[PDB]
RNA sequence: AGCUACCAUCUGUGGGAUUAUGACUGAACGCCUCUAAGUCAGAAUCCCGCCCAGGCGGAACGAUACGGCAGCGCCGCGGAGCCUCGGUUGGCCUCGGAUAGCCGGUCCCCCGCCGGGGUCCGGUGCGGAGUGCCCUUCGUCCUGGGAAACGGGGCGCGGCCGGAGAGGCGGCCGCCCCCUCGCCCGUCACGCACCGCACGUUCGUGGGGAACCUGGCGCUAAACCAUUCGUAGACGACCUGCU
RNA sequence: CAUAGCGACGUCGCUUUUUGAUCCUUCGAUGUCGGCUCUUCCUAUCAUUGUGAAGCAGAAUUCACCAAGCGUUGGAUUGUU
RNA sequence: GGAUGAACCGAACGCCGGGUUAAGGCGCCCGAUGCCGACGCUCAUCAGACCCCAGAAAAGGUGUUGGUUGAUAUAGACAGCA
């Protein structure tokens, strides 16, 4: 699985009807995919390994995107995964600050690859939900609780380095 | 040192990306790399927004962080930021390389001539005031 | 993780005051002017009031390692006003088993002769960093007073005396010989 | 596999170039360092090896047997007629290293000194310096000089004095004087320049420069010996009676 | 009277690392460094001018020594503003890194 | 460009720099850069001088008369940097080579021109500010260079002698400024004409 | 004599950054701590000096070709022309520097009337801005209003100063001769207007080589071979001498 | 008294200076041991310069680090390595 | 294309023009990121830099970054001093 800009998607599945229960329960899931196509290959693997299902032996009833209930609100967001480093499986719970769940995801893959050289297709996220200021317990996340909070931008670097290439006076990054 | 600070209220000058030459004013500040940015009178719809592509004034509105657009809006509009900003010299300085960049050749042209004139008269005045500079001999 | 913001406030008294140029600090006190600049550090210092002279280091997104050296900063200035205020004199001790050690204090206190360490016919000159003023106290049998108002100088000099006496090629633990700093105290106990 | 015993290399690589000298005189490459401290003084001399001989002494060495003691030692002869010095050369500092400035050569050169500036002096028309030596007259001419040396005076900042032997002292067959380039050291610029200005078309005797019981440094070029073979180039081991192709050969 | 086309420099032939594509050449003209800036010079006549021994006849004017081969810009390369030529004959190799006129011949403004 | 590019070696990092002038001299331009030994490199002090005490060691052990030509001025240093970059073996990239000049500090043919500066090449934008670097000049002057002490004095004098025309030119655009404060109602018809059009703020 | 031997005799050198290590201040971690920032000492190692050679690398200076028509140098952008090599298509004539700060101006202290300091006032997404500045070419003729008129032009002469790191450059006076022309806005018409077409527009009197004429100002030499030497040497080369 | 100096039981590496395994090159030929001579290189450092540790009192010795600049010899026996 | 290589990756071939790509790349060599690329980690006095592939293991680090589990704490922790 490779990634991208990710999205929520609700996928809801069932096993195939059989002379045995013609109605077999319906199972919900909120799967964080680039498209929906990968979205369902996820869900199939994921009831694969819960449940006694396969992707030929049910079918799957509805497949939409979640949209962000509130994207203009900062909301904090705790999640929690297992995934199998070099030596083993591991289980974690990471704290992140986005407007969007599944940009909170999309940041908590960033973060697991850059920090533990995960892939992505070793990481399989558990439980994601929204918390509390008072809940969170990584201090990177919870040094942002300031109503009052204030910081300058220190040692801003020219990013128009080429335009020009050649010029006369040296930059200023005291801003 | 520092005298321009990233805190809620204050406004910011969009430098680049899709947004820019627009000010907008920061909500809330998100992980040290983004921030909840909002204006509300220069057509900018809340959305978040990198650092990056900001460049800070010295206007800091006063309102609660993460309020609604009204509220926002208001304290715009009191003490209005368009007429404040339009006489400082940035916004003028934007405003000179705007008008620089679309002028077209006729206006090139008497740009020219009036330069011309003009650094001829400025010339002469300094070598007037050299020469009358120049007449100095004192123990 | 990068903090936000790490600051420390060192309050500075009444009779010493602190001009700073950028990051480059000028304290002027009663003893003398010390002056050390910081633009190998990237922080930032301000001055806060006309009345108590609070004087405060800030630094930006930092992360673990830059966070100690606010502290360090804090420490160094402490000692500036320290040592402009009440100043730095240091105590050695030349112990010896047989041969006792005869120490020259030449001009001005700035070169330090020692003649019969361990009993052989080299001299050991070592020469006093500058500002710094060695002597031999007139309490003591056997004592060498350095004074001088910057701390690093002053141990400086010490560390030259005590390394300049170090016993070779033998059992060190056995043959305790040398000079060595018994305290590390201040000028005019104020 | 290693050589089965350990031995000192023969012969120096610091005198890796074992070729003719490029020079015939033998060039001093390194002038002792100048101090403004010290008083005006020549720095070098040339000399002719006249001969050898030996002295009888006594030697004033405590804690040595030979202390108040007669010793026999070797002692070299060196004829060493005055100097003439005739010119001034003025070097000035740059990034690329020392450079020749400015030349001032003084008026009436020695006639034997003129004789090193041809390779054919019995077909010379002895036209050299000829022209030169009119600007040393007219008022022009001394005001180039005068220029010259101020120039000298305000930019250089290790001077040189040129100075030529005398032939005509010494019984060799050779006429052609020997020039060479003689550093000034111990003052200021102005001083040195003003001293070596004094010392125009005049004879420095040996005694102003060296003194008695003084060590200095010989630069010269050695005695020839032709084409020679590594036995007495590099003095290496001669090979066996038994071998074949030959015995005064490295065998590997 | 005025310079009348715009400066440009010879910067190689459209090529891979061992492959080399002669018949169309790479050239960069001055005070354009990205692609989008390349649409105004898109299409454009494009000469090279030098000198040789022999004179060469001139339209509306004396035989002199001045030789020209034509071309014109076909296509944007790159994302610095890099511009691709087609000649009516293929560049001689011993004009890279020299200049190139931009004629300003098809005018589309 | 048709002119000879300046640029001051001063704050500058040798690869980067290095790489844009290579491109620049591909492109039939001159450049002349002054100043060499205000080349900074990136990383500490002892390892720079480790990595140029390993090359050295790198010499044609049959015979180094033959071998690697290590070169001790800092502009020379850059210069062979600077050909690392080319195709130097061929035709091409000797005549770009040619078309570069290095020197230590500033010649007097450049010292009376200004000097261009690469935003893409300076350490304080290239390089974080808690790293370390290694000045160029130094690096020379402890592994062989014999001349850092002249190349500082006439430096200083070029200092001193463009600190007196530093001055002059501000007595000049003071008086000049003091001119357009003199005349302005015949002045102020044209510049209604350049304030509409953008110069002149 | 010459050559020659620790088989005789003489001579063999200075400095820098630093490894290991030992320390200082000092947090990180209200204690400590040689380390994180910043500091000190430090060696048969390393590098440089001394020494040896001297780049398809440079410097300064010398003298630069006859007594006959004979060569050469400089001055004239002097002329008429040839051959050859092609690039290019306005200039910018300069602070130092810092980036957790800079830049400008001004009132008081101290150094030769100009600079260094302490105040105060400004600018800072650099506008006293290289995203910048200067100049800008159609030309002439009436023809007014402004700019100026203490103004520009002199390949015009003479004088002076500054520039030495590669000064190959720049600046300033005196005399003489010009026009009141050039700069902006206006009036007035004219020029081959070559009938749609490209290499046009500059550096430029470009670089280099032979040659003619036209004038002025100046000069009259070396190298090599041969020979001689033996401080040299396979031969060359090298050190010498020759009314 | 584990670790001054060693290290059983086990266990992980490095070298191509030994000897093995293979037969990829060489069978219209790469002269095969050893010795002599000579040059350079490596360090897993014997000594020397500078250090740290010891059951380092001194001496002597051992262990360890920076370290390959300098040196590591004369002989009886054996063709010898 | 992998610098280079009989086998690897892509892709198999009459001679050309235009266009688009594969594998792989886009500081310069050397065509292309002269994107105002995004997020984080990392200082190495033998750093690191791309299948085959051309160099490394066990064991450690109070260097730093995360994560798990547990414990103490205004009924005053922890660390220093007594
Ligand atoms: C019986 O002993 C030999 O084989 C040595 C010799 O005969 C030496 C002859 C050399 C001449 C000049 C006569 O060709 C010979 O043919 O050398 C061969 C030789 O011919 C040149 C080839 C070898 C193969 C590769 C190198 N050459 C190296 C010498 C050698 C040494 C040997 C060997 C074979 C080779 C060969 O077996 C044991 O030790
Ligand atoms: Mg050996
Ligand atoms: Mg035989
Ligand atoms: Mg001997
Ligand atoms: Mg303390
Ligand atoms: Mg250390
Ligand atoms: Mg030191
Ligand atoms: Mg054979
Ligand atoms: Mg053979
Ligand atoms: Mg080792
Ligand atoms: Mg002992
Ligand atoms: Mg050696
Ligand atoms: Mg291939
Ligand atoms: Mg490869
Ligand atoms: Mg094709
Ligand atoms: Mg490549
Ligand atoms: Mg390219």
């Amino acid at each position: 699985k490779a990634s991208g800009t990710l999205r929520e998607y609700k996928v809801v599945g069932r096993c195939l009807p059989t002379p045995k229960c013609h109605t077999p329960p319906l199972y919900r899931m909120r799967i964080f995919a680039p498209n929906h196509v990968v979205a369902k290959s996820r869900f199939w693997y994921f009831v694969s390994q819960l449940k006694k299902m396969k992707k030929s032996s049910g079918e799957i009833v509805y497949c939409g995107q979640v949209f962000e209930k509130s994207p203009l609100r900062v909301k904090n967001f705790g999640i929690w995964l297992r995934y199998d480093s070099r030596s083993g499986t591991h289980n974690m719970y990471r704290e992140y600050r986005d407007l969007t769940t599944a940009g909170a995801v999309t940041q908590c893959y960033r973060d697991m690859g850059a920090r533990h050289r995960a892939r992505a297709h070793s990481i399989q996220i558990m439980k994601v939900e929204e918390i509390a200021a008072s809940k969170c317990r990584r201090p990177a996340v919870k040094q942002f609780h300031d109503s009052k909070i204030k910081f300058p931008l220190p040692h801003r670097v020219l990013r128009r380095q080429h335009k020009p290439r050649f010029t006369t006076k040296r930059p200023n990054t005291f801003f | 040192v520092f005298r321009r600070f990233v805190e809620v209220g204050r406004v910011a000058y969009v430098s680049f990306g899709p947004h820019a030459g627009k000010l907008v004013a920061i909500v809330d500040v998100i992980d040290q790399n983004r921030a909840l940015v909002d204006g509300p009178c220069t057509q900018v719809r809340r959305q978040a927004m990198p650092f990056k592509c900001m460049q800070l004034t010295d206007f800091i509105l006063k309102f609660p962080h993460s309020a609604h657009q009204k509220y926002v809006r208001q304290a715009w509009q009191k003490a209005d930021i368009n007429t404040k900003w339009a006489a400082t010299r940035w916004a003028k300085k934007i405003e000179a390389r705007e008008r620089k960049a679309k002028m077209t050749d006729f206006d090139r042209f008497k740009v020219m001539k009036a330069k011309k004139m003009r650094n001829r008269i400025i010339k002469n005045e300094v070598k007037k005031l050299q020469k009358a500079a120049l007449l100095k001999a004192s123990p | 993780m990068k903090t936000i913001l790490s600051n420390q406030t060192v309050d500075i008294p009444e009779n010493v005051d602190i001009t700073l140029k950028g990051r480059t600090v000028i304290v002027k006190g009663p003893r003398g002017t010390l002056r050390r600049d910081f633009n190998h550090i990237n922080v930032e210092l301000s001055l806060l009031g006309k009345k108590k002279k609070r004087l405060r280091v800030d630094k930006w997104w930092g992360n673990r390692k830059e966070l100690a050296t606010v502290r360090t900063i804090c420490s160094h200035v402490q000692n500036m006003i320290k040592g402009v205020t009440l100043g730095f004199r240091y105590k050695m001790r030349s112990v010896y088993a047989h041969f006792p050690i005869n120490v020259v204090i030449q001009e001005n206190g700035s070169l330090v002769e020692i003649r019969n360490f361990l009993g052989e016919k080299y001299i050991r000159r070592v020469r006093m960093r500058p500002g710094v003023a060695c002597s031999v106290s007139q309490a003591q049998k056997d004592e060498l007073i350095l004074e001088g108002n910057d701390i690093e100088l002053v141990s400086n000099s010490a560390a030259l005396i005590q390394q300049a006496t170090t016993v070779k090629n033998k059992d060190i633990r056995k043959f305790l010989d040398g000079i060595y700093v018994s305290e590390k105290g201040t000028v005019q106990q104020a | 596999s290693h050589r089965k015993f350990s031995a000192p290399r023969h012969g120096s690589l610091g005198f890796l170039p074992r070729k003719r000298s490029s020079r015939h005189r033998g060039k001093v490459k390194s002038f002792p360092k100048d101090d403004p401290s010290k008083p005006v003084h020549l720095t070098a001399f040339l000399g002719y090896k006249a001969g050898m001989t030996h002295i009888v002494r006594e030697v004033d060495r405590p804690g040595s047997k030979v202390n108040k003691k007669e010793v026999v030692e070797a002692v070299t002869i060196v004829e060493t007629p005055p100097m003439v010095v005739v010119g001034i050369v003025g070097y000035v500092e740059t990034p690329r290293g020392l450079r020749t400035f400015k030349t001032v050569f003084a008026e009436h050169i020695s006639d034997e000194c003129k004789r090193r500036f041809y390779k054919n002096w019995h077909k010379s028309k002895k036209k050299a310096f000829t022209k030169y030596c009119k600007k040393w007259q007219d008022e022009d001419g001394k005001k180039q000089l005068e220029k010259d040396f101020s120039s000298m005076k305000k930019y250089c900042q290790v001077i040189r004095v040129i100075a030529h032997t005398q032939m005509r002292l010494l019984p060799l067959r050779q006429k052609k004087a020997h020039l060479m380039e003689i550093q000034v050291n111990g003052g200021t610029v102005a001083e040195k320049l003003d001293w070596a200005r004094e010392r125009l078309e005049q004879q420095v005797p040996v005694n102003q420069v060296f003194g008695q019981d003084e060590m200095i440094d010989v630069i010269g070029v050695t005695k020839g010996k032709g084409y020679k073979g590594v036995t007495s180039r590099w003095h290496t081991k001669k090979l066996p009676r038994k071998t074949h192709r030959g015995l005064r050969k490295v065998a590997c | 009277s005025g310079r009348l086309w715009s400066k440009a420099i010879f910067a190689g032939y459209k090529r891979g690392l061992r492959n080399q594509r002669e018949h169309t050449a790479l050239l960069k003209i001055e005070g354009v460094y990205a692609r989008d800036e390349t649409e105004f010079y898109l299409g454009k006549r494009c000469a090279y001018v030098y000198k040789a021994k022999n004179n060469t006849v001139t339209p509306g004017g004396k035989p002199n020594k001045t030789r020209v081969i034509w071309g014109k810009v076909t296509r944007a390369h790159g994302n610095s503003g890099m511009v691709r030529a087609k000649f009516r004959s293929n560049l001689p190799a011993k004009a890279i890194g020299h200049r190139i006129r931009v004629m300003l011949y098809p005018s589309r403004i | 460009e048709v002119q000879v590019l300046v640029l001051d070696g001063r704050g500058h990092l040798l690869g980067r720099l290095a790489a844009i002038v290579a491109k620049q001299v591909l492109l039939g331009r001159k450049v002349v850069v002054v100043r060499c030994e205000g080349i900074n490199i990136s990383g500490n002090f002892y390892r720079n001088k480790l990595k140029y005490l390993a090359f050295l060691r790198k010499r044609m052990n049959t015979n180094p008369s033959r071998g690697p030509y290590h070169f001790r001025a800092p502009s020379r240093i850059f210069w062979r940097t600077v050909r690392g970059m080319l195709p130097h073996k061929t035709k091409r990239g000797q005549a770009a080579l040619d078309r570069l000049k290095v020197f230590d500090g500033i010649p007097p043919p450049y010292d009376k021109k200004k000097r261009m500066v690469v935003p893409a090449a300076l350490k304080v934008v290239r390089l974080k500010p808690t790293r370390k670097f290694a000045y160029l000049g130094r690096l020379a002057h402890e592994v062989g260079w014999k001349y850092q002490a002249v190349t500082a004095t006439l430096e200083e004098k070029r200092k001193e002698k463009a600190k007196i025309h530093y001055r002059k030119k501000k007595q000049l655009m003071r008086l000049r400024k003091q001119a357009e404060k003199n005349v302005e109602k015949k002045i102020d018809k044209y510049t209604e004409v350049l304030k509409t059009h953008g110069l002149l703020v």
